[PDB]
C-alpha cells in the first residue's frame, strides 16, 4: 500500500539521481570529436558469392571463425554449412522442428548450436569418430521461443529466449549454471564481449543490459531507443555496442560513459532494423532493414556511406568474417549473399 | 526512456464525468498509435479505445461507446479520454498503453499481462 | 521485496565510475583510426588477395 | 513499296531477337524467374529466336525479290529450319497453356505434379516432335523449282502439307482453346464471387488477359495455316505462292511479339529493369 | 598439388551427394501445406487438433498432406514470434461465439493479424467454434448481445444467408452479426491480396478438415489466377 508507493518514490528519486549523474559527464558528442576527421568515402560492395540451397526464409547465419565456413538455418528445418569460398556446402543438417530462429557455430569448429520455437537449444557434433552429424544435447530449461545463442567454449554455450530470460548453460551435463533475469519483455539478441567476461542482450522493452558472466548480475542497462531491440552487436574492441531497433534507428552505446554516443537514422529510413554488425575496424556499421536492403553506416559520423542491395525480401542475418574479408547476410526470399 | 504517465481522477457517482490525461514522454508522440486499456477489480485486461497517428481514426469498445469519447494531442504529447455517464462497471484501472512500432496499423500484443510500453495506471472508482 | 528488488538493482547501477563522453568518443575515434589499415571492407583490397 | 519493307525488316528482326534474348537471358541469371512454367517461356523465346535470327531474313528477301538468295541446300535447310521452329513454337505456347490449365484447376496437387524434372522432360518432347515434323521431307508447279531455278520450293506434298498444318497449328489450336476456356469459366466465377464478397459494407481481367492469348496467337497464324490447308487441297490456283509467303510473314510477326504476352508479370518486369 | 586436387574432389563428391537429398527434400515440402492454427484460451482450437513449444498435427485430405500447428509454448505476447508464420497456406483463427465478454479481444487480435507488415498476404480461415453453445445462450435470453455491441439493435439478417433449416430467427441473426462483425474487419482493408472464409462449427463437427481442404485450394487457386494477371 504505501510502502510499495514510498519505494516507488525513492527509485524514481534514485533514477533522476542516474540520470543526472548521465547528464553531468556529457561533456561533448561524438559528432563533434568527429567533426575532424575524413569522411570514410562511398563504400560499394558487391555480390562475389551467392549461396542458395535453402527452400524458405533464412533466419539467422553465423561464420567459422577461420572465415570461410558458415552456418545458415532456414525455416524449413535445414542447418546447412557452406564452404563460403567455394560455395559447396559441407553438411545439410535436418532439424527436428522446423521453426528455428537461431544458430551458432562453436569458436573451435567443433560443433554446432540452433534452436526456435521448440524453446530448446539443440547442440549438434560434427566432426564425430564416424563421420555423421548427431545431436549431442537439448537444453530443455527455457519456458519460450529461443531467439539467440552464442559458444563461449565447446562446453558452456548462453542463450537467449522469449521469456526475458538469458541463460548460461554447460554442454557436458545440459542443464544451465546461471540464469540472467531482469528484461521486461521477449529478449531478442545477445552478443558476447571479445573476451567473453561479459555480454550485452537486447529486448523488446527498449532496453539492453549488460550482463557479468561469472557473477551472474545485470552490470549496467541502456535504455535510449523508442521500441523494440532486435539486433546488437559488440564494438571491436568490447568498449562499446549498437543497438538496431523497430524505431528505425541504431545507436552505439558506451559501456564506460554509459551513455549513447551516436544515432544512426534518417527523415527517410521508416522501416526497422532486423541485424547489425561492425566490420573489423570498428567503422563501417552494417546494418540490415526491412525495406529489403542493408546499409553501411559510418559509424564514427553518422553518415551512411554505401548500401547493399539484391534482396527480394527482408534482410534476416548479417554478419562480417573475423578477419575482415566478407560480410554474408542472409534474407528471407532463401539467398546468402557475400558481400566483399 | 518511454514513459507514459496517467492522471485522472478517482471517486465519481453513477452518471458522473471524468476526464484522463496522459502525458506521454520519451519518444516521438505522433507515429504511435494509442491506446486504452483497463483492468476491472477482479478481471483481466481488455481494450477500451484507440486512436491513429492524427486523431482520425477512433475505434471504441462496446460499452464505452456513446460515452467515452478519445482524443489525442499531438502538440503537448499527451493522450486525453473523456469520460460521460458513468456506469458501476467502468470501475477499473486505465492504463495509457501505445503501441510497440511506429507507421504500422496493426497494434500488436497491446493488452498483454507484463506489456512494456503502458502507464502505471491511474484507478476510477464509481460508487456513493 | 519487489520493488526492494528493483531498488536494489537500481542502487548498485547507481555506483560505476563514469568518464566523460569526450573521452570515450576520442578512445572510439583512436581505434577505428588505429585499425583503419587492416580492414579490407573499409580499403578495398585488390584481386590478388581478395579470396571471393 | 519494297523499300519500307526496309523498314519492316529493321523493326521485325531486332524486335524478334533483342525480346526473346532478353527473356532468356533475364530468366537463366534471376533465381526468381526459374519457376516451374518459365521453362516453357524459355522454350518459347529460344524458338521465337531462331525465328527471327535466321527464318524472317531469307523468307523476308525471297517476298521482296521473288528469287532465292542462297543456294539449293540453303533452301533445303531454311524450309527444315523453319518447319521445324515455328512447330516447336507453336507446341510450347499449347503446352503454356496445359502448364497454366493444371496450375489454376488443380491449385493444390499442381507443385507436385509440374516438377522441373517433368516440365524440361515435356520441353524436350515438344522439340522432338516438332524436329520430327520437320525432317520429314528429307525423306523421299509439279518438281519445278527442284529443278534448281535458283528459287525454294515449299513442301507441297499434299499429304505433308495436311499433316504438318494438323500437327503444327490444328490440334495445339483445339488444345489451347479448350484449356483456355475452362480458365475463363474458372477465372470469372471467382471475380463474380470475389466482388460480391467485397461490396457487402460502404472487372474484366480475365477476358483482357485471355483475349490477348489467344488472339495475339490466332490473327498471326490462324491466316496462314488456312491458306496452306487450301493450297494443299486446291492448288496453286486456290493460293498462289506470294500470299502463303506473306501470311508465313504474318506468323513470323507472331514470334516478334510472344515476348510481351507471357513476360508481362511485375517478376520478369523487375528482372528487366535490373538488365537495364 | 595432388592432396588439394583430391582434396577438391572429395568436397564435390560431397556436395553432390548433399544436393541430391536437398532436391528429394525440395520436392517432399512443396507437396506439404502449412496452417498456424491459433485462437484463444477458452476458443477451442486443442479439439480441431483431431489427430513442446507446439503441437504439430499432421492430417492428410484427398491426397493433400496438410501441416497443421498450434503454438502454446510461448508467452502471451505475439508480435515477434508470429512474424515466422509468414510463409503459411492459411491461419486458421478460430474463436468461440459464445462469450461475449472476451469476442472483442477476438476481434481485435483480428484485426492486428490482418493488418501486419508480414501476415498481410495471409489468409484467415475464421472458425466460429461454439455455434451449439451460441444457440443455447442467445434462446435463454438473460445475455443479450446488445450491451456488449450497441449496433446490434439495427442489424438485420443478410439476405443471401442460408438459416439451417430448423432454427430461430434469434439465432441466425446473432450468428450472422458476428460473422459480419469480422467480415467487415476484413474488407474495410484487404485488397485481394488476403480473404477470409468464416464458417459455423460445433465442437463434433466431423467435417471440419474437408472445410480447409476446400478453402486452402480456393486461396491457392485465387494465389494462380492472380499471378497470372487472371483475376
Ligand atoms: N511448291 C512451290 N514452291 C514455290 C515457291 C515458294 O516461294 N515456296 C515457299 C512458300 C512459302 C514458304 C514459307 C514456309 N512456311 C512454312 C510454315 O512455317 C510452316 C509450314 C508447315 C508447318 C509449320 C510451319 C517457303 C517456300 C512455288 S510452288
Amino acid at each position: 500500500q504505501s510502502e510499495l508507493d514510498q519505494l516507488r518514490q525513492e527509485a524514481e528519486q534514485l533514477k533522476n539521481q542516474i540520470r543526472d549523474a548521465r547528464k553531468a559527464c556529457a561533456d561533448a558528442t561524438l559528432s563533434q570529436i568527429t567533426n575532424n576527421i575524413d569522411p570514410v568515402g562511398r563504400i560499394q560492395m558487391r555480390t562475389r558469392r551467392t549461396l542458395r540451397g535453402h527452400l524458405a526464409k533464412i533466419y539467422a547465419m553465423h561464420w567459422g571463425t577461420d572465415s570461410r565456413l558458415l552456418v545458415s538455418a532456414s525455416q524449413d528445418g535445414k542447418l546447412i554449412i557452406w564452404d563460403s569460398y567455394t560455395t559447396n556446402k559441407v553438411h545439410a543438417i535436418p532439424l527436428r522442428s522446423s521453426w528455428v530462429m537461431t544458430c551458432a557455430y562453436a569458436p573451435s569448429g567443433n560443433y554446432v548450436a540452433c534452436g526456435g520455437l521448440d524453446n530448446i537449444c539443440s547442440i549438434y557434433n560434427l566432426k564425430t569418430r564416424e563421420g555423421n552429424v548427431r545431436v549431442s544435447r537439448e537444453l530443455a530449461g527455457h519456458t519460450g521461443y529461443l531467439s539467440c545463442c552464442r559458444f563461449l567454449d565447446d562446453n558452456q554455450i548462453v542463450t537467449s529466449s522469449g521469456d526475458t530470460t538469458c541463460a548460461l548453460w554447460d554442454i557436458e551435463t545440459g542443464q544451465q549454471t546461471t540464469t540472467f533475469t531482469g528484461h521486461t519483455g521477449d529478449v531478442m539478441s545477445l552478443s558476447l564481449a571479445p573476451d567473453t567476461r561479459l555480454f550485452v542482450s537486447g529486448a523488446c522493452d527498449a532496453s539492453a543490459k549488460l550482463w557479468d558472466v561469472r557473477e551472474g548480475m545485470c552490470r549496467q542497462t541502456f535504455t535510449g531507443h523508442e521500441s523494440d531491440i532486435n539486433a546488437i552487436c559488440f564494438f571491436p574492441n568490447g568498449n562499446a555496442f549498437a543497438t538496431g531497433s523497430d524505431d528505425a534507428t541504431c545507436r552505439l552505446f558506451d559501456l564506460r560513459a554509459d551513455q549513447e554516443l551516436m544515432t544512426y537514422s534518417h527523415d527517410n529510413i521508416i522501416c526497422g532494423i532486423t541485424s547489425v554488425s561492425f566490420s573489423k575496424s570498428g567503422r563501417l556499421l552494417l546494418a540490415g532493414y526491412d525495406d529489403f536492403n542493408c546499409n553501411v553506416w559510418d559509424a564514427l559520423k553518422a553518415d551512411r556511406a554505401g548500401v547493399l542491395a539484391g534482396h527480394d525480401n527482408r534482410v534476416s542475418c548479417l554478419g562480417v568474417t573475423d578477419d575482415g574479408m566478407a560480410v554474408a547476410t542472409g534474407s528471407w526470399d532463401s539467398f546468402l549473399k557475400i558481400w566483399n | 526512456q518511454v514513459q507514459l504517465q496517467e492522471s485522472g481522477g478517482g471517486l465519481v457517482q453513477p452518471g458522473g464525468s471524468l476526464r484522463l490525461s496522459c502525458a506521454a514522454s520519451g519518444f516521438t508522440f505522433s507515429n504511435y498509435k494509442m491506446n486504452w486499456v483497463r483492468q476491472a477489480p477482479g478481471k483481466g485486461l481488455e481494450w477500451v479505445s484507440d486512436i491513429s497517428q492524427s486523431g482520425a481514426s477512433i475505434s471504441y469498445t462496446g460499452s464505452v461507446k456513446g460515452r467515452f469519447t478519445i482524443s489525442r494531442d499531438n502538440a503537448k504529447n499527451t493522450l486525453y479520454l473523456q469520460m460521460n455517464s458513468l456506469k458501476p462497471e467502468d470501475t477499473a484501472v486505465y492504463y495509457c498503453a501505445r503501441c510497440p512500432a511506429p507507421f504500422t496499423r496493426d497494434c500488436f500484443d497491446v493488452t498483454s499481462t507484463t506489456y512494456a510500453y503502458r502507464g502505471q495506471g491511474t484507478q476510477v472508482t464509481v460508487s456513493s | 521485496a519487489q520493488a526492494r528488488k528493483l531498488v536494489e538493482q537500481l542502487k548498485m547501477e547507481a555506483n560505476i565510475d563514469r568518464i566523460k563522453v569526450s573521452k570515450a568518443a576520442a578512445d572510439l575515434m583512436a581505434y577505428c583510426e588505429a585499425h583503419a589499415k587492416e580492414d579490407p571492407l573499409l580499403t578495398p583490397v585488390p584481386a590478388s588477395e581478395n579470396p571471393f | 513499296a519494297v523499300a519500307l519493307a526496309g523498314a519492316l525488316l529493321a523493326l521485325e528482326v531486332l524486335a524478334t531477337v533483342g525480346g526473346n534474348l532478353l527473356v532468356i537471358v533475364a530468366i537463366a541469371r534471376t533465381p526468381r524467374l526459374q519457376t516451374m512454367t518459365n521453362v516453357f517461356v524459355t522454350s518459347l523465346a529460344t524458338a521465337d529466336l531462331v525465328v527471327g535470327l535466321l527464318v524472317v531474313p531469307p523468307g523476308a528477301t525471297l517476298a521482296l525479290t521473288g528469287r532465292w538468295p542462297l543456294g539449293a541446300t540453303g533452301c533445303e535447310l531454311w524450309t527444315s529450319v523453319d518447319v521445324l521452329c515455328v512447330t516447336a513454337s507453336i507446341e510450347t505456347l499449347c503446352a503454356l497453356a496445359v502448364d497454366r490449365y493444371l496450375a489454376v484447376t488443380n491449385p493444390l496437387r499442381y507443385g507436385a505434379l509440374v516438377t522441373k524434372r517433368r516440365a524440361r522432360a515435356a520441353v524436350v518432347l515438344v522439340w522432338v516432335v516438332s524436329a520430327a515434323v520437320s525432317f520429314a521431307p528429307i525423306m523421299s508447279e509439279a518438281q519445278r523449282c527442284h529443278s534448281n531455278p535458283h528459287c525454294c520450293a515449299f513442301a507441297s506434298n499434299i499429304p505433308y502439307a495436311l499433316l504438318s498444318s494438323s500437327v503444327s497449328f490444328y490440334l495445339p489450336l483445339l488444345v489451347m482453346l479448350f484449356v483456355y476456356a475452362r480458365v475463363f469459366l474458372v477465372a470469372t466465377r471467382q471475380l463474380r464471387l470475389l466482388r460480391r464478397e467485397l461490396g457487402r459494407f460502404p472487372e474484366h481481367r480475365a477476358l483482357r488477359t485471355l483475349g490477348l492469348i489467344v488472339g495475339t496467337f490466332t490473327l498471326c497464324w490462324l491466316p496462314f495455316f488456312v491458306a496452306n490447308v487450301m493450297r494443299a487441297l486446291g492448288g496453286p490456283s486456290l493460293v498462289p505462292s506470294p500470299a502463303l509467303l506473306a501470311l508465313n510473314w504474318l506468323g513470323y510477326a507472331n514470334s516478334a511479339f510472344n515476348p510481351l504476352i507471357y513476360c508481362r508479370s511485375p517478376d520478369f518486369r523487375s528482372a528487366f529493369r535490373r538488365l537495364l | 598439388t595432388e592432396d588439394q586436387r583430391n582434396e577438391e574432389k572429395a568436397q564435390r563428391e560431397a556436395n553432390k551427394k548433399i544436393e541430391k537429398q536437398l532436391q528429394k527434400d525440395k520436392q517432399v515440402y512443396r507437396a506439404t501445406h502449412r496452417l498456424l492454427l491459433l485462437g484463444a484460451d477458452n476458443s477451442g482450437k486443442s479439439t480441431i487438433v483431431k489427430q513442446s513449444g507446439i503441437f504439430e498435427t499432421k492430417f492428410q485430405v484427398d491426397k493433400v498432406n496438410f501441416h497443421m500447428f498450434d503454438v502454446g509454448g510461448q508467452r502471451d505476447e505475439r508480435r515477434k514470434w508470429i512474424q515466422c508464420f509468414n510463409d503459411v497456406t492459411a491461419i486458421i483463427f478460430v474463436v468461440d461465439s459464445s462469450d461475449y465478454n472476451r469476442l472483442q479481444e477476438a476481434l481485435n487480435l483480428f484485426k492486428s493479424i490482418w493488418n501486419n507488415r508480414w501476415l498481410r498476404t495471409i489468409s484467415v480461415i475464421l472458425f466460429l467454434n461454439k455455434q451449439d453453445l451460441l444457440a443455447e445462450k442467445v434462446l435463454a435470453g438473460k445475455s443479450k448481445i446488445e450491451d456488449y455491441f450497441p449496433e446490434f439493435a439495427r442489424y438485420t439478417t443478410p439476405e443471401d444467408a442460408t438459416p439451417e433449416p430448423g432454427e430461430d430467427p434469434r439465432v441466425t441473426r446473432a450468428k450472422y452479426f458476428i460473422r459480419d462483425e469480422f467480415l467487415r474487419i476484413s474488407t474495410a482493408s484487404g485488397d485481394g491480396r488476403h480473404y477470409c472464409y468464416p464458417h459455423f462449427t460445433c465442437a463434433v463437427d466431423t467435417e471440419n478438415a474437408r472445410r480447409i481442404f476446400n478453402d486452402c485450394r480456393d486461396i491457392i487457386q485465387r494465389m494462380h489466377l492472380r499471378q497470372y494477371e487472371l483475376l
